DNA sequence: TTTCGTGCCAATTTC
DNA sequence: ATTGGCACGAAA
């Protein structure tokens, strides 16, 4: 569970940017077909995203790289 | 949660489907205000 | 209560649009901070003002 | 009445124009004299105001101890003391035309009483009396550091104590002159003017009087350099606190009372007005034990200082005497300066929160706040 | 004003108007109501008024007159800069709110 | 004549 | 109630 977000804030550097990054990752895990990078323990996607950010597995650069890689793979395998 | 009529029905449908996202739109009271200001003979409009 | 509410509404209205939109402006101006002393008693030390 | 020092430390004097009397002590002849208690570390601890014409037991920089009276002055008397020592001779002072003869019934020690233009004869309206200091040879004694002859004018309701032909010295009184809460914060932020605002000096230089009983009294200020003599129209019933032929500086106290923030901004600047507002608000809040940072009051004051008035168009397109945004003026001037041209010249304006919030560039916000019909 | 000594904005009365009719005849025009105000607003030229007011402002010296002329020139220039016309402040058609 | 004093009128007052 | 701005009249 979550009681504080201080570690994730120090990982990202901003609360305002942390909210956006966590929302992006949580929407990927909720509506998309993504799987969590940490073992989900009766948690919701927002808390899972916060825990992923806390361990350094998720940030804006990583999300952008993953999106570019997925788009490139889709365009390469479309033919 | 208010006078935006189409987003009201979109949000309920999204919540029932398990998608917690919204499409905000324009409040209705602002349109009422525009009509009431136009009824005074003042040309007020949105541009671009 | 009503007077306090009216005062705070006016204060909100005058300054609502002020946001931190930068990191440094390069200015060299400033205010000189000195301890607040009235008569024979130091009302406020310098530490809490800087 | 007297200044009672609390702790032990060195004494510092600021803005002092003082002279040594016959008794050897020091008498201050400056209006803006401030007394500070600076200790060995050099930190100010006590601050007091020493009124014009006061007696100091200790000099500037002398060591003092706790519980010591350093200053003493008469609160009900305004001295008109001189600087040089010599005999007193009257000039342009005639009994029954400018003054009166009223002798005390019991004490028996009194002299001619100086009257005002509202009491003297018409012929005395064009006469300006004075007292001149002379020596045993009859020549005028010059004040050290100055070239003008030392003669002092006398205002109305002045009670002379020493008759003609009596020796005086420096520091001697020629004559005696007889004399919060939520609404406070709301008035401070609305920048209201007080009922009896303190009158300041618009321009520095020598001071003098003008035509008397012209509906209201007149004051003239002629700067040391060649400049236009300013005109002040101080209405009577107000106790003027400046003699004729006195050097004054712009933004200095002439009459007494609360000082309007607009005058402070016009004559002293932006830092002065912001610190005045901060000090007043914090004084109101500290009585109740409320702790608020100064950042918030500073941002409110900044939002109050959002308008400027153009004094001349220059090379810009701003019409003279119009009210515009300070940021717009800065942007236009920095754009014209980079082209080698000349920008405009402006003066900051101070508005209350209600007036400043109705002068915003967005009409939606102004209509939301209040007075929708006028804004629309 | 016509050929007579009447000004372009002088206020008359019923008796004065009848006297002017019986003396001068049809040489002058006088009206009452919002039609007269609309005629006055329609017949004024903003550029000429601005130029005349600017000249009169830069001619003489005063304090209150300067502020009044500044206000009037500000209003005239505000009307000039935008596409608005002075006679649009008199209503000939009235909007009706949706039911 | 120009400047200043004085009366009239509008807009404000919590949730 | 209070405050601010505008018209009106009276002062030098």
């Amino acid at each position: 569970a979550r009681v504080t977000v201080q570690d994730a804030v120090e990982k990202i550097g901003n609360r305002f940017d942390l909210v956006l990054v966590a929302a992006r990752r949580a929407r990927q895990m909720q509506v998309g077909g993504k799987d969590p990078l940490v073992p989900e323990e009766n948690d919701k996607t927002t808390v899972i995203a916060l825990r992923e950010i806390e361990e350094g597995l998720i940030n804006n650069q990583i999300l952008d790289v993953r999106e570019r890689q997925e788009q490139q793979e889709q365009e390469a395998a479309e033919l | 949660k208010s006078d935006d009529v189409n987003g009201r029905t979109k949000m309920y449908k999204n919540i029932v489907d398990g998608n917690h996202q919204m499409e905000p739109g324009m409040p209705e009271s602002f349109n009422v205000l525009l009509k009431e200001i136009r009824s005074l003979g003042i040309n007020i409009e949105l541009e671009d | 209560t009503a007077n306090s509410g009216y005062l705070t509404r006016r204060l909100v209205d005058v300054a609502q649009d002020l946001v931190v939109t930068e990191d440094d402006c390069g200015t060299h101006e400033g205010i000189m901070m000195t301890p607040v002393i009235e008569g024979g008693d130091v009302k406020e030390p310098l530490r809490d003002r800087v | 009445s007297s200044i009672q020092v609390k702790n032990k430390g060195s004494i510092k004097l600021s803005n002092v124009k003082s002279v040594v009397n016959s008794s050897g002590k020091l008498v201050i002849t400056s209006r803006n004299t401030e007394l500070k208690l600076i200790d060995e570390f050099g930190r100010t601890k006590e601050s007091y105001k020493v009124p014009y014409g006061a007696v100091l037991a200790k000099g500037d920089g002398e060591q003092v101890a706790g519980g010591e009276t350093v200053a003493n002055w008469d609160p009900h008397t305004m001295p008109v003391i001189t600087e040089v020592s010599g005999f007193v001779r009257f000039t342009d002072m005639i009994d029954g035309q400018t003054i009166t003869r009223q002798t005390d019934e019991l004490t028996g020690l009194s002299s001619l009483v100086v009257l005002d233009s509202a009491e003297r004869t018409a012929g005395g309206k064009d006469l300006r009396p004075a007292l001149k200091i002379v020596d045993a040879q009859g020549n005028d004694v010059l004040i050290p550091g100055t070239d003008m002859p030392a003669q002092y004018f006398l205002p109305g309701k002045a009670i002379v104590q020493l008759e003609d032909g009596v020796q005086i010295s420096s520091g001697d009184t020629l004559a005696r002159i007889p004399q919060g809460g939520l609404p406070r914060v709301a008035d401070l932020f609305e920048a209201r003017r007080p009922k009896e605002p303190a009158i300041l000096a618009e321009i520095s230089g020598i001071v003098s009087f003008g035509k008397e009983t012209k509906g209201k009294r007149r004051l003239v200020i002629t700067p040391v350099d060649g400049s236009d003599p300013y005109e002040e129209m101080i209405p009577k019933w107000r106790q003027l606190n400046v003699f004729e032929g006195e050097r004054v500086e712009r933004g200095d106290v002439i009459s007494d009372g609360p000082e309007a923030p607009h005058d402070i901004l016009r004559l002293r600047g932006v830092h002065a007005v912001t610190r005045y507002i901060v000090n007043e608000v914090q004084d109101v809040y500290r009585l109740q034990g409320v702790k608020i940072n100064d950042k918030h009051i500073e941002v409110i004051v900044r939002q109050m200082l959002r308008k400027a008035t153009i004094v001349n168009a220059g090379s810009s397109d701003f019409l003279e005497g119009e009210q515009v945004e300070y940021s717009r003026v800065k942007i236009a001037n920095r754009e014209l300066e980079a082209n080698g041209k000349v920008g405009a010249t402006y003066s900051r304006d101070l508005l209350g929160i209600t007036k400043a919030s109705l002068a915003t560039e967005s009409f939606i916000s102004a209509a939301s706040f209040q007075e929708t019909t006028r804004v629309l | 004003g016509g050929m007579t000594n009447l000004e372009r904005q002088q206020i008359l009365t019923e008796e004065q108007y009848l006297d002017a009719l019986e003396e001068f005849g049809d040489e002058f025009d006088a009206k009452m109501g919002a039609e007269a105000i609309q005629a006055l607003l329609k017949s004024m030229d903003l550029e000429q008024e601005c130029e005349q007011l600017r000249e009169e402002l830069n001619e003489t010296n005063s304090e209150t007159k300067r502020k009044k002329l500044t206000k009037r020139i500000k209003l005239l220039e505000a009307f000039v800069q935008s596409g608005n016309k002075p006679e649009w402040m008199i209503l000939t058609v009235l909007p009706v709110l949706p039911p």
